[PDB]
């Protein structure tokens, strides 16, 4: 049930 | 194979690139763009005021469709 | 024991049951995780918390080296 994400920033 | 950019506007309209989508049409659009390659990264961006309930509805739709590589884009 | 970062509608934030702020969250987190940056951080937020707030938290985590995030609803 968690949704794995990454954070992408310029 | 262009980068996949999914955006949500403040009025909660949604786009893949410039292509309008809703939660009901998004997976059909993604599958055509990615040739079904689920290992594609989905880069997600949203207007500052888009809320967590809306974001999670999008994330759930991607997740259930097997799109498991998701990057949240900040400014 | 998984680390849960919670953000409420009124902007209050918690690591587990303990309140933090944007400027104190990392020192509290590092103390909790023994500085292990491979710990998954589970994130939950009230329905009305906005993307600008989420990204501020995600950026604080990312700058500190916590790359593994799990969003919970």
């Amino acid at each position: 049930q968690p949704i794995s994400v990454t954070m992408v920033t310029p | 194979e262009k980068p996949v950019y999914l955006s949500v506007k403040a009025d909660n309209s949604m786009f893949i690139g410039n292509d309008p989508v809703t939660d009901e049409t998004m997976i059909t659009a993604l599958n055509a763009l990615t040739e079904g390659k689920k290992d594609t990264t989905i880069f997600f961006r949203a207007d500052k005021t888009v809320d967590y309930e809306t974001l999670m509805k999008v994330m759930d739709t991607l997740h259930q469709a097997g799109y498991l590589k998701i990057g949240l884009v900040g400014e």
